């Protein structure tokens, strides 16, 4: 996720690697795969 | 974890039907006796846990002949052990 | 080769090189070539100017400069010439071309190519865009 | 970060961490500060934070930044995951997903007939529409909210006797209504908005000049799957007190619309002025066969299509019903409980018309076949107009297919004769598409914007039924006739040659393996009156059909460069 | 113990022509119906590989190298037949005299099949259910046929025989048989005849990933009916000795030695 609202550049990597965001359909019903932690 | 080979040998007396079992040359407590007219095939059951598991030897002891000179009528008088091609394992 | 550049841009390069001539002998060093090359518009990184001396001592002359400029423009010219030369082949210029139309126009490009060659060329492949033609001929 | 550690450091360091708390619990030192929390719902919760915002940060200034980029990244990502899974609605059911559909619906409002920037959100809503269409429903009243703008939208027709609310707000409306099908909640004040839309649209086809769109006119049929004011006395106005077997629903036009259609069918009705309302509402008259089992009024369902066929039997003109033919989709559902065992005249209505169409096509094909006087002016006369009859032919064939997908059992059994007329007249493409008629083969637009696509594909369904009444014993001569037709011997010029072929020979293998059943299933007649004809029927017919399935179914590294 | 499959004897193996049979079911359990190659290996569910082309109408699945969704589930009766045409190498199924469409709609999607060693009708049965084959030895009993068959060129598998088709089945009862020397993970060999060590047979294995193994209840091949050194004692003795040696890395806890 990270910076979802920063570089407003239309030709940025955001509009380029937008398909990389969809690359997460591998996980099935792993909505309850783990708890909730960060840094 | 044993680094040595447990060798089990068995003893079958045909004119009495008495069966005994030797463990590394030390006789075990068990024994078996059967009916007169019955047959038997030598058997090993195993769940394997190694690359090399078992090895059916066909040898004789100090004063008794091998299984080879017991199944063939022609060979019933030659004490030398033999391994004819008919002897095959089954699964 | 050095024949893919018209005379006017050769003149422009000569003027740019002469404007910062060292002592009239055309001998210039590594730091100043980047300055003179960034003076006339093209401003790339430092890697290409690092490899330029590798292809050809601290003694740079006009012929070497012209050759390296020529063959760094020629790749772009060749990569771009495959799109403009197709503009005449389609009426609208977008890329769509009827297969029946080329039967009487693609045999008269001046290459003396008769019907058999184009038979084999188009048979080995509706309307076909320009990129499929790129894959078709460049191979 | 720790979440991305390897399996070695996520099993031993946790052990180095889990046991420390266990040591804490020793001597009573407790320090505290698989529930389906669902990361998907957490993603929705992460979307909720964006959903709770959205109009809170944008519409607060839009209706009165770099933040206007997340909407052009998250909305595109939502079109995949929702369409990727499409099976979450089976196990761990959560109403939290249905919330985002409505939470965004309020954000999708503002200008539900205009808006700005992107309209793909409407398509993104269509994707989430499939996800939906105990608790089930709660704080929403979206249907009640749907009755808001849709109410004055009925006056929009009177405001030209709202411009994209009949497009965008009617997209997901007609979708979810037609996407329901499976589940069915209830009907609380839905009929109120429906009757405020139905009766309003039932007379909205009278306003000329601006007839608007007929797309939403099919949305009434799309929503025709709820339950049971034109005549709603004890159902609309006089029903604000508080739903059993009230014997009254579409009975306001039960026999009325039936008599109206019968009178509409009785009249010519060969104009756009005809039907009109029916051309944009009588397509919903077939949806009434849903809750009514198959068809209690079986004769009604066996005549409503026949009367509709009469409207098609009326035959259009040039353009005419160019767009007025997309209602054939609903026609492929009226043939469900099609107990049209009667047919006969209706069968002839499908036959004689086609025969008239075959005669009309022959009047056009022979006008092109017998016109080679070197003139390209006939291309506008002979051709072009062929596409008019072609598109007309691609309308009745899409109805007779499903009709033959039920009239084949008893038809092929017992006897025949009935469908034998259809088979003998099914040589349409045989006298066109197979008759080297390039013009008829030049569907072009008919082939594109309306290979294997009807025409002769329909003949394959009855090809077996055609050969069923053929040789009940000795074929043989059919193979000789196939070789004769292969030599191109016209038509009747081969039958005379086929008339001189000794006799049928069969007295060896097979026969009792095959004609034995035919000698017990036929029981009709046997004479020399048959001769060819019946043998010359499928002979030249399957001949061209076989041809359609026969054959019909350099440069060095240098010169290359130069050409470029 | 799990399934009891049935087939025809492999000298009706067919290599050219157009053939048919129908199947009859009473219950709605798990039935496998289709064609099969003559080398049908038992103890393997059919349709999991290239050996047999089969259709399962319980969940609308066709099995060849794995499952695939095809067709609708059953009802009672379940009159199903099997089409076959080696000319175009295509297999079609019909339910109640109606061909089943594919996912997008086609002719059973079973195409491009090699002749090989011909094919056989095959049928299985899950527990508790009952099946009734009909190889077509009399045509009146063949129920639907007519609508499919006659007017496209077909006749049934047993159409002209004076005696009914014999059939086979899997027994279940285990029986001893010599080890085939192509068993993935099992290798046996004869060792030697040296002076010191007597002749002996040994084993091997592929101890790694891929697959594993259970308990190999092995047994040699021969017998020893009962009976009804000094050269004196060894020519009169009736007692003989054999020997096994468990090597290292094998636990004697999981080793049983004796007679059977």
């Amino acid at each position: 996720g990270v910076t979802s609202e920063e570089e407003l550049h239309l030709t940025r990597k955001l509009f380029w690697g937008i398909f990389d965001s969809l690359a997460h359909k591998k996980y099935d019903q792993e909505l309850y795969r783990m708890a909730m932690p960060c840094l | 974890i044993s680094h040595t080979d447990l060798v089990i040998g068995c003893l079958v007396d045909l004119a009495t039907g008495l069966m005994t079992f030797t463990a590394n040359g030390k006789e075990s407590n068990t024994f078996f006796q059967v009916e007169p007219n019955t047959k038997l095939f030598p058997a090993v059951f195993v769940l394997p846990t190694h690359q090399n598991v078992i090895q059916f030897e066909l040898g004789k002891q100090k004063n008794i002949m091998p299984l080879s000179a017991a199944m063939f009528l022609s060979e019933r008088k030659n004490p030398a052990p033999q391994c004819p091609p008919r002897l095959e394992v089954q699964m | 080769m050095a024949d893919q550049l018209t005379e006017e841009q050769i003149a422009e390069f000569k003027e740019a090189f002469s404007l910062f001539d060292k002592d009239g002998d055309g001998t210039i060093t590594t730091k100043a070539l980047g300055t003179v090359m960034r003076s006339l518009g093209q401003n790339p990184t430092e890697a290409e100017l690092q490899d330029m001396i590798n292809e050809v001592n601290g003694t740079i002359d006009f012929p070497a400069f012209l050759t390296m400029m020529a063959r760094k423009m020629k790749d772009t010219d060749s990569e771009e010439e495959i799109r403009e030369a197709f503009r005449v082949f389609d009426k609208d210029g977008n890329g769509y071309i009827s297969a029946a139309a080329l039967r009487h126009v693609m045999t008269n490009l001046g290459e003396k190519l008769t019907d058999e060659e184009v038979d084999e060329m188009i048979r080995e492949a509706g309307q076909v865009n320009y990129e499929a033609f790129v894959q078709m001929m460049t191979a | 970060p720790y979440d991305t550690l390897t399996a070695k450091e996520k099993a031993r360091d946790r052990e180095k961490a889990q046991e420390l708390l266990k040591f804490l619990q020793m001597n009573g030192y407790a320090v505290t500060r698989l529930d389906t929390s669902s990361i998907e719902k957490r993603f929705a919760f992460g979307f909720l934070q964006q959903l709770l915002r959205w109009m809170d940060i944008s519409q607060e200034f839009i209706a009165h930044i770099k933040f206007f980029a997340k909407i052009l990244l998250p909305l595109i990502n939502q079109y995949f995951t929702n369409h990727c899974l499409y099976f979450l609605s089976t196990p761990a059911k959560v109403l939290g997903s249905g919330g985002h559909a409505s939470n965004k619906e309020k954000e999708m409002i503002t200008s539900l007939f205009c808006k700005l920037a992107a309209l793909v959100r409407h398509r993104v809503s269509l994707f989430g529409t499939d996800a939906p269409a105990v608790a089930l429903l709660p704080v929403l009243t979206t249907l009640f909210q749907h009755i808001a703008q849709h109410q004055f939208g009925d006056d929009v027709i009177l405001d030209d006797v709202c411009s994209i609310y009949s497009l965008g707000t009617t997209k997901n409306t007609y979708v979810e209504k037609l996407r329901p099908a499976l589940g069915e909640c209830l009907a609380r004040l839905a009929a109120a908005m429906p009757v405020a839309f139905l009766e309003p649209q039932l007379n909205e086809y009278n306003a000329c000049s601006v007839y608007t769109t007929k797309s939403p006119r099919e949305r009434a049929i799309l929503g025709l799957p709820n339950s049971v004011p034109d005549i709603p006395v004890l159902d609309r106005l006089m029903a604000d007190i508080g739903a059993r077997y009230t014997e009254m629903p579409h009975v306001i036009e039960i026999t009325l619309p039936m008599l109206c259609s019968y009178l509409p069918r009785w009249w010519e009705r060969g104009p756009e002025a005809p039907p009109p309302a029916l051309p944009a509402g009588a397509p919903p008259p077939c949806t009434a066969v849903t809750s009514d089992h198959l068809n209690s009024l079986l004769g009604n369902i066996l005549r409503i299509i026949v009367n509709n066929l009469g409207i098609d039997e009326a035959t259009w003109m040039k353009r005419l019903a160019v767009f007025a033919q997309p209602i054939v989709s609903r026609a492929r559902p009226e043939l469900l409980h099609s107990h049209f065992i009667p047919t006969i005249g209706r069968l002839r209505k499908r036959a004689g018309k086609v025969v008239a169409e075959e005669e009309q096509l022959r009047l056009e094909a022979k006008a092109e076949a017998e016109e080679g006087e070197l003139l390209v002016r006939d291309e506008f006369s002979v051709l072009c107009r062929d596409l008019y009859a072609l598109y007309p032919l691609l309308i009745r064939y899409v109805d007779n297919n499903r009709a033959h997908w039920l009239t084949e059992p008893n038809a092929n059994a017992e006897e025949l004769f009935r469908m034998v007329g259809e088979i003998f007249i099914y040589w349409s493409k045989s006298h066109n598409f197979k008759r080297e008629e390039q013009n008829f083969v030049v569907q072009n637009e008919i082939n594109n914007m309306s290979v294997a696509t009807l025409k002769k594909m329909l003949p394959i369904g009855l090809n077996m039924c055609a050969p069923t009444d053929q040789d009940l014993i000795m074929l043989a001569k059919t193979r000789y006739a196939l070789k004769d037709t292969d030599e191109e011997v016209r038509e009747f010029l081969q039958n005379n040659l086929h008339l001189q072929g000794k006799v049928e020979g069969s007295p060896s293998l097979r026969w009792q393996m095959a004609l034995y059943r035919g000698l017990p299933g036929r029981e009709e007649d046997a004479d020399d009156p048959e001769k060819i004809v019946r043998r010359v029927q499928e002979v030249s017919a399957v001949l061209y059909h076989l041809e359609q399935t026969e054959h019909p179914y350099l440069l060095s590294k240098q010169r290359r460069r130069a050409v470029v | 113990d799990r399934v009891r499959i049935f087939r025809a004897e492999k000298s009706y193996t067919v290599q050219s022509g157009r053939w048919y049979f129908e199947f009859e079911a009473v219950t709605t359990g798990e039935m496998r119906v289709g064609w099969a190659r003559p080398e049908l290996r038992p103890d393997v569910e059919l349709g999991a590989d290239e050996l047999a082309y089969v259709f399962n109408g319980h969940r609308g699945q066709r099995w060849h190298l794995g499952s695939e969704p095809f067709g609708r589930p059953w009802q009672s009766g379940d009159v199903v037949g099997c089409m076959i045409d080696l000319t175009e190498n295509t297999i079609i199924f019909t339910l109640n005299g109606e061909v089943l469409m594919s996912d997008s709609g086609s002719e059973t999607a079973f195409r491009e099949i090699e002749i090989g060693d011909g094919f056989l009708p095959v049928c299985s049965l899950g527990p508790g259910q009952v099946g009734h084959l009909n190889l077509g030895q009399d045509v009146s009993s063949l129920r639907f046929f007519a609508i499919c068959g006659l007017q496209e060129g077909f006749e049934p598998f047993a159409i002209n025989m004076q005696r009914p088709v014999t059939t086979w089945f899997s027994k279940s009862l285990p029986q001893f048989e010599p080890v085939p020397p192509e068993h993935p993970h099992y290798e046996v060999a004869r060792m030697d005849g040296t002076v010191d060590t007597p002749p002996c047979l040994r084993l091997a294995h592929r101890t790694w990933g891929s697959q594993n193994s259970l308990v190999e209840m092995l047994f040699l091949r021969l017998s020893l009916p009962v009976q009804f050194d000094d050269p004196e004692i060894i020519l009169n003795t009736t007692t003989y000795y054999y020997s096994v040696r468990v090597f290292a890395g094998q636990e004697p806890s999981c080793v049983w030695v004796g007679w059977v």
